[PDB]
């Protein structure tokens, strides 16, 4: 009612010569917010021998206060490719590992799994056994050394493997006929596939997972979790910054 | 007024079945009408009636019901219309929404029920395809949702993509009685796969 | 024939935001196509084309009773890190950044029964003085009048007023780009009702949409919860 | 979205990433 | 050739708990084979799944682990010129790949089992 | 060879219902296949297997079955193919027919069964749309019947218009074993009326 | 008979609206499945002195459960070029080798062979002798160091050398007039040629063979070996995966 | 088949691999 | 004879080798 200002008048609000543009919104571009490296996870290695476990690239669980945590929670359905950096930190005296040969293998959404030592390198007694799937072949293997290695890390790009045209970050259903608990918001292969780190370290070190999700596609906006306690009435939420009264 | 859930419904036949496809004439997927519940004077805000479609209440669609019984999968939308009944002396409002893979449900999955959302949610419920039911303005919320989900069609026995929230915003303030909520679901663009055998 | 190269000083350093990508190790993957509706492109769109519901003492509405006068009914420090925003979309989206910019639209939906009527002065008070405390005090400023019973819902635009080309998504001890003012709804009259024994109060929901000129910048990582 | 170098296409559009239909 | 018989080849969708009699499967996708019209017959086990792709490596029943059940049933029995010579019949059963059949994501071999 | 029962089937919709009409896609009224019985060496002529369509065996059409369950009436034809299995050392013949309002059945109505016709009948059975199954010539009788009856459509629960007779003309003479009869019914041009309620 | 569905009808099957395409089969492209690195073999070195043995690149024997094992067994006749990676692992304390100079030489299908020390490097007494054919010349030599060598490996491409227009992975005949055992599925130079690794390590290390076969050409499909035990009746073969009930 | 870079032809088609007739 | 790269001319024909008359 009445609209454009100055007259006390009922529905009549005042004028607003709305703003110009700068930045063209671009930072809030879902594809851009997601194409960078995130420190998601931290895990330890496996000994070259034993009958070890594969690890799963599932950045959909969350709960850890991390920005990329939420954001993936912001949408119902997601699709993007993957990109890694694995860094391996030291947890003892760095002079313990002279070699430090690390085997890594990537497993695509839905690959077979049981592995036991099965490859045997020998030479001058002693002789090493690497893992049955640590080996090089079909799924990409990546071997790197950490011995003065100016950056104890390795890295690469890996495609959207799932058999699902998109991934439901939420699922009002079960992924199995047996409607068991655990099988709730599940639906199998709703992730990026898996990896196996294995080495004569394993002890002496932890890892550093890092994902970069290029080509981000987000479908169906969802409620965006608060992330901070509710401040008191009629007040602000004061925080420490690059600004502030010095 | 008519509000669309993300997009008008497509009668396209499933990108993932070489298997023979029965399309459902309205006259099969007919129309269904039930009472959700009686919004009462006590139920503080944040409450809600979860209506995950269609299950729990699927036993009651007695025709549409029937074909989805003896058939493995289905793809279909939903014309749905929530109808609260109250006089002009009542106050209060709800917000009813269609939610994609809604979940919390304390695994009472696919069973309609009642809950109290966490708040950040009712605050942001509106971020989904929803409509406002304001007791001094209207008495009907009307929505239409399309098939949706990771698969190009699913098993309604394991998954319900669409689920109506009927959220309590401003408490029911006014005459002592309750205000009965109600809802008419009627399947849009229904399509089945693989007939299952005989119940023996 | 070998190329002559000098190894730039940082050479073996990592850096987590490289504008470039890593080497592929699984090529030739063609992906299945997705119809799946509502793919959003940019976060500002849902924030603009979408109303969130405010936060006051825990509820998303404020009350009018058959007794009120000039006591301000709704008040908020215009800052994203303000209270009555805490619950909302816009506010929470902005946590993902450093600087915000523009006007915000407020939607008040009076929800008292039709037998009922009332009026309010929604006003915006510029960040100088020490905050008004009565209608007759705020009135001299930007405000409009809402007679519930003409529109049962009304929109009000909290403008962007600042030497600041951009503003602070993360406010704190009052700085010059920390606050843009104060939103206040006051009660112009009180609750008139057909029968005051049934309808004695009214609940006005208050929602917040993002401003058309609204924008966000400089993505940031999360500090310690607080 | 965020890929900005020139060498970003050192590898093919086919090899590098994934491809829709 | 002195012999004849018929079968109901049927495909039963991965829900229930598997049929156990012809009259049970019959309500589903199937055709009829009267050996003595064609001495060989082809039957196409279709692809039915929300799954854009399926599992080459199956296991404890998942939603993309199975696509159903193939079943041949005996429509009638073995009629023969002289039942003391021909009392039974052997139907070979071969499998060709489907025209829409495809495979993806090459993998390395796990422990034999 | 294909033999027609009085006339090709009409997909016309019932001259007697202002009431909404669901037509049945093949994919609903699919195809069904069962064994009638084992024609044995002892059963002297005049015997027969009565197959009044479809009842008794209606519980087993598990899809078509389903829609006719929750619906008052239906009009439909029948593609039906009776298949005796026997070698070239067997002799004998039957005559299988489609009969309009067949009756005798000792009121074991709508239940398939076995009988011995009066004779003037088997002699004149052929006066109906029938086909000959001669063990030195063929091994299949094939017929297709159209909707028929006093009403322009009926209740399949009370009336079965079509009914297959499978009559024994010349006894089964030859190798000691029996010759299994069989039959594939599949509804043609199906059409329903009035959905009935829910089974509660 | 009858074909396109719904009528109980004899030869009449039901309809099948066959599928769309995605992936264009491409992964099953023999040329693509073969152009990557495989961990085929593992061998030890030879001392710079003695009268050592050449090693043979014959990836046609098989028997080892390895994917590339079968696959080469999938065809009667094969042709592709070769590509290597040799990695040298350590089998003792990595601090034992200060230098670790390794000589490698590649020998093309049908090269001469007897080698004894024959090259003498001298300087300040002691003096090293390398192998008569370890030397650099006609057949490619590759010398690399393993002393902090951030990747103890070396690598290169080598052409189809054989005098056979193609290689029979199977041979119903003998390669010699003397129809002896051993000379069965043989036919000489039905392989890639050979290599000699030699170094002041030899003890202290094993190697890591890896082949990549570009330009793969496979002629005459053959039966493809099962690779897993036969499961029980009317059951599946349950396996561990990236999916599975958690 | 699987060679996808640009530098894949850093070396000649003649030098790199083998050549048919 | 045996020079086959592209970078083989990283240096000039004049600088690299020798030149006849
Ligand atoms: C995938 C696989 O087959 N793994 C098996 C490994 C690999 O074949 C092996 O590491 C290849 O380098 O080998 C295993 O069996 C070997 C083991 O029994 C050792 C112990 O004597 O002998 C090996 O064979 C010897 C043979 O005895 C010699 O005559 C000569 O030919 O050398 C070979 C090996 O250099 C067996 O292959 C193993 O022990 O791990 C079994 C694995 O399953
Ligand atoms: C391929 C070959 O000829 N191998 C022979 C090697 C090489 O010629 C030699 O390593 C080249 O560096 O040499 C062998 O014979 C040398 C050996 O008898 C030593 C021991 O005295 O003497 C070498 O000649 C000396 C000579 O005595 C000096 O007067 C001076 O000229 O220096 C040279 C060498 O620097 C012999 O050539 C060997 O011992 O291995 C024979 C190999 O067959």
């Amino acid at each position: 009612v009445t609209n454009v200002g100055e007259d006390g008048e009922p529905g009549e609000t005042e004028p607003r010569h709305a703003l110009s543009p700068v930045d063209m919104h671009v930072h809030t571009d879902v594809s851009f917010l997601l194409d960078r490296f995130f420190d998601v996870e931290t895990l330890e290695l496996s000994n070259l021998t034993g009958s070890p476990a594969t690890h799963v690239l599932d950045p959909f669980g969350s709960t850890a206060q991390l920005a990329w945590a939420r954001l993936l929670n912001t949408c119902t359905y997601f699709f993007s490719d993957l990109e890694l950096s694995i860094q391996f930190k030291f947890t003892t005296t760095p002079s313990s590992v002279g070699e430090g040969f690390v085997w890594v293998k990537w497993f695509p959404v839905g690959a077979p799994t049981k592995t036991t030592d099965a490859w045997q390198l020998e030479g001058g007694g002693n002789s090493v056994r690497i893992q049955q799937l640590a080996v090089a072949g079909m799924s990409p293997t990546v071997v790197f050394k950490i011995a003065g290695s100016r950056s104890q890390a390795c890295g690469f790009s890996v495609p959207y493997t799932s058999m699902w045209r998109v991934v439901p970050v939420f699922y009002n259903g079960w992924g199995a006929p047996t409607k068991e608990k655990a099988t709730y918001n599940w639906l199998p292969g709703a992730h990026f596939g898996s990896i196996l780190l294995t080495s004569d370290a394993h002890d002496k070190g932890g890892c550093y997972l890092r994902y970069r999700f290029p080509r981000a596609n987000m479908y169906c906006p969802r409620p965006i979790p608060p992330a901070f306690t509710r401040p008191a009435d009629k007040t602000r939420h004061k925080f420490p910054t690059n600004i502030n009264k010095q | 007024g008519t509000t669309y859930c993300y997009s008008k419904p497509d009668g396209r036949p499933p990108s993932t079945v070489s298997d023979p496809v029965t399309r459902l004439g309205p006259t099969l997927s007919r129309h269904y009408t039930f009472k959700v519940g009686e919004w009462p004077h006590s139920q503080s805000h944040g409450h809600a009636w979860i209506c995950p479609l269609p299950s729990d209440k699927l036993k009651k669609m007695g025709s549409f019901h029937e074909v989805v019984k003896a058939h493995h999968l289905v793809k279909n939308g939903w014309d749905v219309v929530v109808q609260v009944n109250a006089s002009f002396a009542h106050s209060g409002a709800l917000c009813v929404a269609a939610v994609p893979e809604y979940e919390h449900t304390h695994e009472k999955a696919l069973k309609w029920s009642e809950l109290e959302e966490p708040a950040y949610t009712y605050q942001q419920l509106s971020v989904f395809p929803h409509q406002l039911l304001n007791l001094r303005t209207n008495s009907s919320v009307h929505l239409v949702m399309p098939y949706i989900g990771p698969g190009p069609t699913t098993n309604l026995t394991l998954h319900n993509p669409w689920t109506i929230v009927i959220l309590i915003l401003s408490e029911l303030t006014g005459p002592g009685q309750t205000v009965p909520v109600t809802m008419s679901v009627a399947p849009i663009d229904a399509m089945v796969n693989g007939p299952l055998p005989n119940p023996e | 024939a070998p190329i002559r190269v000098v190894s730039v000083p940082e050479s073996d350093s990592f850096m987590s935001s490289v504008p470039d990508n890593s080497t592929p190790l699984y090529p030739k993957v063609v992906v299945p196509p997705r119809q799946v509706p509502g793919r959003f492109t940019n976060f500002i769109d849902v924030a603009k084309q979408t109303y969130s519901f405010c936060s006051i003492s825990g509820k998303p509405y404020f009350e009018v009773t058959n007794t009120s006068g000039d006591e301000p009914l709704f008040q908020m420090d215009v800052s994203l890190s303000a209270a009555e925003l805490h619950g909302t979309y816009v506010a929470s989206l902005s946590s993902f950044f450093a600087q915000y910019r523009g006007s915000l639209n407020f939607y008040f939906i009076f929800t008292g029964a039709a037998a009922t009527k009332a009026k309010f002065l929604v006003a915006f008070v510029p960040p100088h003085s020490a905050a008004p405390k009565t209608r007759d005090e705020a009135m001299a400023c930007i405000h409009a009048v809402w007679d519930v019973g003409l529109n049962s819902a009304f929109s009000f635009n909290v403008p962007y007023s600042s030497p600041a080309d951009f503003m602070a998504v993360y406010s704190a001890e009052a700085t010059v780009v920390n606050v843009s003012g104060w939103l206040q709804v006051y009660a112009l009259t009180a609750l008139t009702s057909t029968d005051i024994a049934v309808n004695s109060k009214g609940r006005v929901l208050v929602a917040v949409s993002a401003g058309p000129d609204f924008s966000l910048r400089h993505p940031v990582d999360l500090p310690d919860k607080q | 979205g965020n890929s900005g170098s020139i060498v970003q296409n050192f590898y093919m559009q086919q090899y590098q990433n994934s491809i829709d239909a």
